[PDB]
RNA sequence: GGGACCGAGGACCGCGCUCUGCAAGGAUGCUGGCGUAAUGGUCACCAGCGACCCGUCUUGAAACACGGACCAAGGAGUCAAGGUUUUGCGCGAGUGUUUGGGUGUAAAACCCGCACGCGUAAAGGUGAGAGCUUCGGCGCAUCAUCGACCGAUCCUGAUGUAUUCGGAUGGAUUUGAGUAGGAGCGUUAAGCCUUGGACCCGAAAGAUGGUGAACAACCAUCUAGUAGCUGGUUACCGCCGAAGUUUCCCUCAGGAUAGCAGUGUCGACCUUCAGUUUUAUGAGGUAAAGCGAAUGAACUUUAAAUAUGUAAGAAGCCCUUGUUACUUAACUGAACGUGGGCAUUCGAAUGUAUCGACACUAGUGGGCCAUUUUUGGUAAGCAGAACUGGCGAUGCGGGAUGAACCGAACGCGGGGUUAAGGUGCCGGAGUGGACGCUCAUCAGACUGGCGCUCAAGCGUCCCACCCAUACCCCGCCCUCAGGGUAGAAACGAUGCCCUGAGGAGUAGGCGGCCGUGGAGGUCAGUGACGAAGCCUAGGGCGUGAGCCCGGGUCGAACGGCCUCUAGUGCAGAUCUUGGUGGUAGUAGCAAAUAUCUAGCGAAACCACAG
RNA sequence: GAGACCGAUAGCGCACAAGUAGAGUGAUCGAAAGAUGAAAAGCACUUUGAAAAGAGGGUUAAAUAGCACGUGAAAUUGUUGAAAGGGAAGCGCUUGUGACCAGACUUGCGCCCGGCGGAUCAUCCGGUGUUCUCACCGGUGCACUCCGCCGGGCUCAGGCCAG
């Protein structure tokens, strides 16, 4: 009788999604990225960005 | 359709009754009943004793003839077989001619209590034109 | 509007204005829509737009009828055969274009949007690269749902 | 045949018939359980019926109709009386309709009940207008 | 976190969850207020915004023109006969009692003896195909194809023949309003056509018979004559809705056919279909690049852009073999008979709320503007072709009015957001921001007026804001579509319940409903304790035509419902009759009844006002 | 003798003085016009004055039915009251002001005691009609049950609008 926004009731996304709650739970929306040092870029990647 | 155009309430008393059938079975005998029923009277034109004994040839004898129309008497036919035939209308001539051969005379009603689904009927139409 | 143009509208289910609608990218659905490029804005959607417009503007066609997807079981029982039991596997489906597109795109009624919150760019019948709003814009399309949905 | 006298009151003349332009048809036969002209509650196209009348004495009954005395105008209803307990009255109604369409039971119950109702509301006035003198 | 708008439904059922009950298939809880007035309504006035005078006719559209002093009553597609289509009904190879007779409670109703009108008479194979099935099959109606018979026609020309008659056998590219298991008769309702006054009103005439005079005229009738051409043609609501073109024939003064809209039947049914893309393909190798490849836009390895035909499997494919009436030297091809396997990519995309055939029925045959391509001319405009989009038949937002053009197409509302266009004031929203230019003795304005000059001008860029009948969310109305509803329902199955989509409209088509006079039935209807009518700065219902009630007046009849019936609905026709006005106590004292002042006293004209 | 006819702008031109009044030399043409009240009981009498007129007064159920006569619309007009206006009025949407009018939910039920009176209560008696097992009378009494009426007590439900 009354469509309600799966996006503003919580309710509604946990009866259409039930991972919702263990996806809010285990932050799989904040999920870090891969550690350790990252490398330098190239040299000629930049010589070829500011060319003439 | 949404009505029949006949002002006959025994005809709407059947439109009724085979409404019910059409929707609570899978027969499509019934469907087909209903659809003749809902037709106009040029539409359902007679068949003739003639025409259902043509049709009575093969394996059918035994079977039960549906005619959604008035069957009327022929008189080019001399020998009138044993029929089971229910019927809108019966002429006098052709009903006389065909409880006098042994046969028998239904009405819609009494086809639908006896074979509710259709089952081993002969549905026939008259000729168109 | 010419025929023509009206005529490939009407084969995208676009006949009203401000109405939305997933197309597989192929070489002949392409020639179509830059044929009706003077009428429509497209372009390449991420996961947050294909799941906000299947959640918040998501309707079926069930028996021709636009049934709300409030449940999972009317996907189920629409798309059961093809493997889509819930709205998950529809968002699944249509954002990673799997083998049966045509099914999942065509249960979807057509995304009847909202105008744009913000408004459109001040002379929107031009194209993107003229600074309008119509042809191909990509990846902002996404920034025009956000807009409109 | 009672489907034939029903077309035949619906839809071409019932001489009990109050048509109003407000959306209701109203029924001006005096055994109608409810004087409204539908189907269910028509007293000459159902042939069993039941309904609940009051007597100029107080004393309520409920009557029944039934098919093999319908030939018989002057023999058509049997008149029970009900008694004066509500409660009572209403398992005598439960006990002498049963087997009967779930619609007309409701009815008379409920005819039962607007009939009590009145009877006090009656008595209620007619003492306030006794010490009003109005 | 702050704000606005909304609360549809009404026992339970379902999906769920943070599970002793919850924010999970739509608002409850608490407090306060309400009768010397909560809340409405009517009239008058003021105020903000909006708004060309109605009907007819012509034009592509306007513009002109016609009619309109006012009110009441009247006022125009009717009735017959004959055809034709469709709905209902009775009987049915038959049907029709009503010329007439008998009978009667007497123009009613009831009965029918012989005729007569119209109609009827004088079953084959194969393949699809609704439906049924004992799962093996049987197969309606209808269509296609191969056959059968007949009136009659073309030869071959039997036994026979009265000796000049006949047609047996085998052959034909034969026909038919032919057969192949009858569909008609009567009646009712609606539509159309022909003729009668013929939807209503409107000539010059002509004829017949009379009346007068005095150098043809008038009267009555035929006659409601007729031809064109005007004017007019009467309640509401809902649904669907155009064309102003192809072809043919012949009068000029035009019809037929097809097209656009609609109805019924049959066949399938997302099979199939498509103003579409893609693939191959057609006319443009048209542009380009290269010719350190050849050759010479006509050069080309490659190859645009741009539009437009054809094909995309089951109604299909391929190959092999016989026949034929055809064809060619010849299965050289064509058709009729062959065989095989492919129904789990059955052979691109996307859409599919469907399409084809048959039959029947109204309104229409303007032109104009713009675009693309092409040809020719002029001092320049311009002229000839095809194309779609619109107007006629379109409201709304902008556009300085209009129109064109831009946006966007319309049920009644609330909220939000925009399009085109705008944000100095009129005028809702920025005297917003960055960079430059311009002082014009009537600058310029993506100016209308006021007015503006480090703009309120011009060019670009950025941000916020304003509002359409447009979009989004909710409510409500109607229509259409889908679904449910019987050992019956808690609502007339012509009922009820659930769900979705849609809403412009002239000519035109269909449906529903309101009102008037009279008739049959009914409401055991209202009424001299007051019917009908009329008046009414009262109360309600309906979207509406309308309907119901109150107050006053009044004095004899009237109303609802179901059917029947019609002289049944008015704003107009230089409409008819009656009544009444401005002009106007004016012009003038005139037929009837040279000034000032008593008494008397019009007419033209009149949509409303300058 | 009748009618699914017309009902005084209709129906014959004529419901009444109707082929009349009237027009034309003539042949001919040709209207308009019905309704007091049941009964004239049709307004006596007093008083203005020269009127087809008033004021008192009377008849009548009624005279705002008075031979202008049943009812008495609109156009148009006069008196009184209120409001507005002088380079058009009129209309659509929306508030406001003044005047007038209406008057919101028709505003109830259930329990617990005490008294009283009836009954469908009494396996009480008698009678009547019946669909023959259901109704209706007459007479008895309150052990039980059920209804009402009166005096106290309590709970609940209630229409609309705001925060
Ligand atoms: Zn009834």
């Amino acid at each position: 009788v009354q469509k309600k926004n799966p996006l503003r009731n919580k309710q509604i996304m946990l009866r259409l999604n039930p991972y919702a709650s263990t996806f809010a739970k285990e932050k799989l929306g904040e999920v870090k990225a891969e550690e350790g040092k990252p490398p330098k870029v190239p040299a000629s990647f930049k010589e070829l960005l500011h060319e003439a | 359709r949404k009505a029949p155009k006949s002002d006959n309430v025994y005809l709407k008393l059947l439109v009724k009754l085979y409404r019910f059938l059409a929707r609570r079975t899978e027969a499509p005998f019934n469907k087909v009943v209903l659809r003749r029923l809902f037709m106009s009277r040029i539409n359902r034109p007679p068949v003739s004793l003639s025409r259902i004994a043509r049709n009575l040839k093969n394996g059918n004898e035994k079977k039960t003839v549906v005619v959604v129309a008035t069957v009327t008497d022929d008189n080019r036919l001399l020998q009138v077989p044993k029929m089971e035939v229910a019927a809108l209308r019966f002429t006098a001539k052709a009903r006389a001619r065909i409880e006098a051969a042994g046969g028998r005379t239904l009405t819609l009603d009494q086809l639908a209590l006896e074979k509710p689904t259709g089952a081993n009927t002969l549905l026939l139409r008259g000729p168109k034109n | 509007i010419p025929p023509k143009p009206r005529k490939i509208l009407q084969l995208l289910r676009l006949r009203q204005i401000n109405n939305g609608v997933f197309v597989k990218v192929t070489k002949a659905t392409a020639e179509m829509i830059k044929i009706v490029e003077p009428w429509v804005a497209y372009g390449y959607p991420n996961l947050k737009s294909v799941r906000e417009l299947i959640y918040k503007r998501g309707y079926g066609k069930v028996n021709g009828q636009r049934i709300p997807l409030t449940d999972n079981a009317i996907i189920e029982e629409n798309l059961g055969k093809y493997g889509i039991i819930c709205i998950e596997d529809l968002i699944h489906e249509i954002f990673t274009v799997g083998p049966n597109f045509k099914q999942a795109a065509n249960f979807l009624w057509p995304f009847k949007l909202s105008n744009p919150n913000g408004g459109f760019r001040p002379r929107k019948f031009k194209h993107f690269i003229e600074g309008g709003d119509l042809g191909n814009r990509e990846e902002h399309i996404n920034a025009l749902i956000r807009a409109m949905n | 045949s009672d489907e034939i006298v029903w077309q035949i009151i619906n839809q071409q003349f019932c001489a009990f018939k109050l048509k109003t332009t407000k959306g209701q048809n109203f029924c001006r036969n005096e055994y109608s359980v409810s004087g409204l002209c539908n189907r269910q509650s028509c007293p000459l196209a159902n042939s069993r019926y039941a309904t609940v009348r009051q007597s100029p004495k107080g004393t309520i009954y409920l009557y029944i109709k039934t098919i093999e005395r319908s030939h018989m105008p002057s023999k058509w209803w049997e008149k029970i009386k009900l008694s004066q307990n509500y409660q009572k009255a209403l398992e005598q109604i439960d006990q002498r309709l049963q087997f009967f369409p779930k619609f007309l039971i409701h009815k008379c119950k409920q005819r039962l009940t607007r009939l009590v109702q009145v009877a006090i509301r009656m008595r209620r006035i007619a003492a306030e207008e006794a010490r009003l003198g109005e």
